[PDB]
């Protein structure tokens, strides 16, 4: 985050000492400046990286989730009058990959809304300023079966309650994790099967555990049906606050498959180029 | 300048070298042709402190009788391999008491020493990466999601095996339900150059004969299910394909031994039986 | 109540706006974070890891083990370049795919000087001399050892010590350069020829690999994060 | 920008000392006041040259594209669901006019983006509120090919989501040349063609570099097409902050003719009128 | 939370406001400044340089190199002016493209003295006598030397120094002029006549040139900055 | 008073004379009949200094041996000449050793000391307008933007000539692809009486015969490619066309001598061979 | 940033209102002021100079 | 209390008795039945301060040669008599050497003294208003607005009469484009009545026989050109109407005397010859 150094002025060298020559077996990356290798002049380092942080390079709104609700009618079977979406990072790649530079990571959150409605037809009239109730619901909480049941008291869920219209609705999380930091890989089971049971109990997802359930939101729209369809989507823009990361990793390289490190598709990430070719 | 001021209660809402001797236990390793040694992250393993203890009820700490390096079984170099697997504590889960107070507890933790073996002729070609990755989560075989069954994914000392290509598993009635790590995506969709971000060392053959890497306990956790939870991973592969004289079919072994360091147990209870392959 | 004029820029949602918003989860007890090794503040600090460099992208290479090795023999000594690079740490092929490159592509500017390692990974009884060359941009790339001479270069000795590092300098004339093939900024040449030849004995293997690494130095540093043309999702 | 100096009082004057007689040959304008040539009085001078500064000059919101955006649906071909628009000051004359008064400049920015919206036709019902996504595209970074592919992530790409009807957006920019100074001229190639090489190669367009190389806009339509077309567009406006220019240069007397200085049309800027007419 | 009331202008944009917005690149690392040659603080700076005059726009010599040469001989003495031109720095198409015109036409309103600075180009052998004049406006335009020199004037002898420099001062009703051809703030009349004659021997180009540059005082100040009329585009 | 905060990290996102003797090297320069000299902009010739350096390989600076007047090829001046002009580092490539160390180096940097010299008679009339222009852009001959090709724009010490008109090149099998720079445009679509907000001189023939002007380094960037990049462009015009004695046919020679100063060189490679027009 | 409440009068225009407004140009130079005689500050200055009734406001 | 912060740079963006002798020159003024004698707004006229001096040319004063009284052609005060009006500088601008001055220069500035003089005897009855108002304008007479040309609107120092009623002048062919400065609207839309909040006396011919105004120079500008712009416009109007013993016809000279006090010309030329009417 801070100033670089400055370059100090190099002149010829004759010497036994050797700082090019190296053993990389060490596992120790050779910290060379262009001083060592060739003659260098005065140079008063003004650059900085100050946007090579990691608040900076986090400290964007990412798109995590489109979900698509209606408002049309109870006795419409094909509109789906609210809509519940677990929570996560991996339904979108861009996030996902700058997450998964990093094993773990410890940061606040910044839930952004962007609500977008629209007509699916014009021969039915119109209709008035919409409400969206947003209702967090975490894990072991009851779920909405129908738009309109008891769970949208919301006596204890945090709910959020948007006008249409007005500014992208925005809430702060704190860090929520059961761990100490977020798990953005888990190299094990939730279960361990035991020795005697059937092959049915004890089997488990690799990679699945609890550290990433987060609950779910549920989304509707608070208003009763107009005599016309409507049809709205909620994009989720997740910002990282505060982050804290450990354990880099190489940033993945070929299409993600599902939740998990799997891959299926597109395995020939490099192009063909000639080695002399420059 | 410019003036911030909070306007709420949870902080959430505010703004953003050669010659080396290792003693462990009643286990020495001596090494002439050694390139050092790397302390991944350069955080030496340690014991829980207080001020991050999650379990109360007192740990068993085994010391000697657990901290002590453990030789896997050998694998053979060819200049066919693709490279080897293991995952630890996995790999010592039938080795000796650290074994046994693995699967005696609940949960378990430990750092380690590997420290990896392949001697060959000054007229010997190849290098080896090995790799320690902290939660080294391989990518499965089957169009299914994270469909690898616990049985393969804890093979034990034997470890696995990299693979040239992917493969899929398309046998519906009996799926394999086993990794496919490819060499090239380090078995998890990522190029394998890039693999000496995690903790690592080179043996080239014409320069050293092992390697060794002290592994700190990783994790979100200060204490976790050693069965459940795999800590690290060790990786190596082939950088330079073993070759000698030209006479071909030359193939040379290479040992694994490993170490747990600072042992902590807890959650005592009747003995873990998982289930075998 | 107070008087306010509501100015241009009202109602609007920035991506990269910092403004406090309210907490969905008041008064929750946050677990306290523990000392976790390895932990990451400047993706510089990444970028500074030596990483292999995919330099073999030949037809039947290419996405394989066999792209990061450079095949060297004992052939008579010859002025044609062993392998040849553009210094694109961002948009070359070559470079695009290390740490380094991945990093820069979610970033538009780059500035400092780069290091080149390679690892010499032939027997112990294999000798030889190398060069390995940079050439600043403007003149033709250097397609012998006699031009590639003229420039920045090392000569390396291949004996007890297998490994090389080549600093390249940071020469430009913008105090940035961009992360894609540019012709304003572009960055050089980098070049390896044989100095006198590669030597074995008899009963050795006469032809050997050297693996590539790069990274950054200290003075390395980035700017105007952008999205990188590296991951894609369709549907 | 500060005061201007006060005129003092001047009497007869009989000497050899001539400040009217100069030599012009010197390249030095002659630094005369009233008081040398005629006899003046004492002004208290309170003008001053506050509007003149370079950061008055240029501190307006000037307009310098006008990107145009549908939101109709996926199977017309006519409509552009997304648009991307390289960044350059060029597309615009006066504000190009004004910067090209200097060689060199060196300044933030400030980006106002002033979206509106309609109807194209009647007879297919009505829309909802849109939401808009301008998403700035560095160079090397992945350039959207649809609406609604990957790209649109923007894991690390700043986006700004802008809500139809709410106050134009705005962002601020640092100054992110590679060069110290913005090049407004470059007297040069980006390539040297080398002897031996085809014509082909090495043939660079003449004054074009890196230098002014920023990336793209793109800009779409967050919301799914509802069943009439609505056409959108939106106009940037970039005001320089804390500028700092270099070289002064005449400005262009003749119609500006592509990126570059070429000149074609309108090659007689001024008008006729006699040498001895007032 | 705190009780807001929006004012009047709320959710406007004003291209001449001043406000803080959010950075879209946030922890940019911005290349430094280098001390560049010819920095610029103040628009006056380069209305303050001279600028050759385009004095004969006549049909055969506007649009070209000859509109800026005006033609003197070694005739007889006469009374009818050498030049007339009108003192309207912005909108007199003789001034209106002058650097000092060019920047005056960005702005409105403009006052201070301007500096007329005549350069001889004849032979080293050529003698003369000018009367470079300014008149106030208000009476009739000085049609010849006797009208011409009742207002402030200059007598420039033609010499081992060939340029000459006539101070037109601020003589105004009104704290400033606009920068239009209006009535009310009308400027003036600068006209030159021939004094004596110009002489020349025998083996000598009896016509001559004369250059004509002009630039604005120390005391000179624009104000009211508008959008200029010598730049248009098309559709 | 008015109150200011700054709600933000980014500093971006807050609101808004006669007898003179020139020596460098071995060569040097008299002159009787000068009109001063004038160092453009104020600025004296410079070596980058340490605070400024971009490149970290340490320079060469030839000095004398590069730090000399060169004299380029005569130009005649006539009554029908609407001028000339001469791009710099471009005018200098086959210089002695100042456009080898031009072609041996990826980056070079140098000042400039013009002298143009046009004695005549006290019976001879007329006016030369000199004229450093940094980054002097010239307009091209086609319909295609910026379509001028690197031969042509890279003429040598020669350089080019001005035009008394705009013509098109309608040559589509075999584009010129040169300049057509308009003498009362400046070749840029400026008129030329306002040039002279350059830095210039006049060469009056009745006051003075030569005209001497200091150029620093200008450009965007401390150091670049003299072989892509002409920091400087000298261009030359009859403010007042040549005349004499009403003989007619008077032409008198137009000398221009240039000595680089303090050079600067970086990035030493093979020797850098353009492609010849 | 800061939590804000829009309270009501917000967005309206009332023609009595004293607010701050963007300047439409910036750093223009003004013209100071002469001392003009006959300066009035007050209304009431002027309604107290006698001024003659039109008392015979009859027909003719 | 209340707290206001400007949050802008400009500050227009923030929130809102009887026996008296006047010599002037080599003239002199003696009055004994005078009703004192008014300065026109308490300023007395004075010359340009150093420090509002918008002309940088000295300015020439000519003091006593202009600075003097110069008397008016006599008008009749009948019973009949509207009122008359005279324009400053104008009606001076054939006297003496302040016309010279007026003429010879392109600006000029001068207060003045204005002296209106009606004796009448112990038996008349009437009143005169003597206005002086900065900037009299004066409606036309015709449908064109600001119609009345330079000729008519400068009559000299016979100024002008006004009307009882209003007359359209619907001379097509040939308009009259002269005033029709109705009494009781003043001449210029505003009831007569009012015209007391100019400057001014009273002459009551059973009180005073004469009125003394002392005009500064009022104007938006400290000097401005004579020939364009009249500074001042004395308007006289039977307040009273004239009347004597009821033998009728009974007429009485009003004259005028007025005196240009620290005259000063800037801009000296070609004297300027307006066209006459
Ligand atoms: C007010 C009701 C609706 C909005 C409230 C929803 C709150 C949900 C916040 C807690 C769950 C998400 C926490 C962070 C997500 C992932 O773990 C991180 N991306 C991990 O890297
Ligand atoms: C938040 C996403 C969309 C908005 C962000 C776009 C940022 C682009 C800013 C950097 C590129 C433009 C910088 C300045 C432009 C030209 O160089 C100047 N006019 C040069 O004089």
């Amino acid at each position: 985050a801070n100033n670089l150094p400055d370059t100090q002025s190099s002149g010829p060298a004759h010497s036994k000492e050797t700082p090019a020559l190296t053993a990389v077996e060490t596992g120790a990356t050779n910290p060379l400046v262009p001083s060592d290798t060739v003659q260098t002049r005065h140079v008063i380092q003004k650059r900085t990286r100050s946007e090579s942080t990691v608040e900076s390079f986090f400290a964007r709104g990412a798109c995590v989730a489109i979900i698509e609700v209606d408002n049309d009618a109870p006795t419409k079977r094909a509109s789906k009058l609210f809509s519940i979406w677990k929570i996560t990072y991996k339904d979108t790649v861009q996030l996902r990959r700058k997450l998964e530079f990093f094993t773990y990571s410890r940061f606040d959150m910044e839930l952004t809304f962007v609500v977008t409605s629209n007509y699916t037809d014009a021969n039915n009239g119109h209709a008035l300023n919409q409400v969206y109730q947003i209702m967090y619901i975490p894990p072991g909480a009851p779920i909405p079966g129908k738009w309109n049941d008891y769970t949208w008291q919301t006596s204890s869920n945090p709910s959020l309650f948007y006008t249409y219209g007005a500014p992208p609705a925005r809430i702060s999380v704190p860090y929520v994790g059961i761990a100490n930091a977020y798990s953005h890989f888990y190299d094990g089971f939730a279960k361990v099967p035991l020795a005697g049971q059937a092959s049915t109990e004890g089997d488990s997802l690799y990679g699945a555990a609890s550290l990433n359930d987060f609950g779910s939101l549920a989304v509707r729209v608070v208003n009763d049906h107009n005599p016309t369809k409507l049809t709205s989507k909620i994009r989720v823009y997740m910002k990282p606050k505060h982050v804290r990361v450990w354990c880099p990793r190489p940033p993945r390289a070929v299409p993600y498959y599902g939740p998990g490190v799997d891959y299926k598709d597109g395995l020939a990430p490099l192009p063909e180029k000639g080695l002399t070719t420059y | 300048n410019y003036t911030t001021i909070n306007y709420y209660r949870d902080s959430a809402s505010n703004a953003a070298d050669r010659v080396m001797q290792l003693t462990l236990g009643n286990s020495t390793i001596t090494t002439q042709e050694a390139a050092n040694s790397v302390v991944a992250y350069g955080r030496w393993p340690e014991y829980i402190k207080d001020s991050e203890a999650n379990p109360v009820d007192q740990p068993t700490e085994p010391a000697v009788a657990a901290c002590r390096f453990y030789t896997l079984d050998t694998v053979t170099w060819r200049k066919e391999s693709r490279g080897w697997w293991w995952k630890l504590p996995d790999a010592l889960k039938d080795m000796g008491l650290f074994g046994q107070n693995m699967f005696y507890h609940y949960l378990g933790r430990a750092g380690y020493t590997v420290h990896v073996q392949c001697n060959a002729s000054k007229f010997h070609q190849g290098a080896l990466g090995v790799f320690a990755v902290p939660e080294m989560c391989l990518a499965g075989d089957s169009t299914t999601h994270m469909f690898t069954k616990y049985e393969n994914a804890n093979p034990g000392e034997k470890g696995g095996e990299f693979k040239g290509s992917f493969t899929l598993d398309t046998n519906a009635t009996n799926p394999a339900r086993n990794f496919c790590p490819v060499d090239y995506l380090f078995g998890s969709g990522v190029l394998a150059g890039n693999a000496f971000v995690y903790p690592h060392q080179i043996i080239n053959l014409r320069t050293n004969n092992c390697a060794t890497l002290v592994l700190p306990y990783v994790n979100s956790l200060s204490i976790d299910s050693m069965t459940k939870h795999n800590n690290w991973g060790i990786a190596i592969l082939p950088l330079a394909p073993l070759d000698f004289a030209t006479e071909s079919s030359t193939e040379i072994p290479i040992t694994l031994t490993i170490a747990p360091m600072c042992c902590e147990f807890n959650g005592l209870r009747n003995i873990t039986v998982p289930r075998t392959q | 109540g107070l008087p306010v004029l509501n100015t241009p820029g009202s109602n609007q949602y920035l991506t990269a706006d910092n403004y406090q918003s309210p907490c969905a989860i008041p008064e929750f007890d946050v677990t306290p974070p523990i000392d976790i090794p390895g932990e990451v503040r400047n993706m510089m600090e990444l970028a500074e890891i030596d990483t292999m460099i995919p330099l073999n992208l030949t037809n039947q290479r290419k996405n394989t083990m066999d792209m990061y090795r450079v095949e060297l023999n004992d052939a008579a000594h010859s002025d044609t370049p062993i392998l040849c690079l553009s210094l694109s740490p961002a948009s070359d092929p070559r470079l695009a795919h290390t740490m380094l490159g991945e990093i820069l592509n979610y970033y538009t500017h780059w500035a400092g000087s780069l290091k080149f390692t390679f690892l010499f990974c032939g027997s112990m009884m294999a000798t030889g001399k190398l060069l390995v060359s940079y050439a600043p941009p403007g003149a033709e790339a250097p397609k012998s050892r006699k031009e590639a001479m003229l420039g920045t270069h090392v000569i390396w000795d291949i004996g007890l010590q297998s490994s090389c590092t080549m600093v390249v300098p940071w020469i430009s004339n913008t105090t940035y350069r961009l992360t894609i093939n540019d012709s304003f900024t572009e960055g050089g040449y980098i070049s390896m020829f044989y100095q006198t030849r590669v030597v074995v004995p008899l009963s050795t293997p006469r032809k050997m690999d050297i693996l590539g690494f790069v990274s950054a130095c200290n003075d390395f540093s980035v700017r105007l994060l952008r999205d990188t043309t590296h991951i894609s999702q369709e549907a």
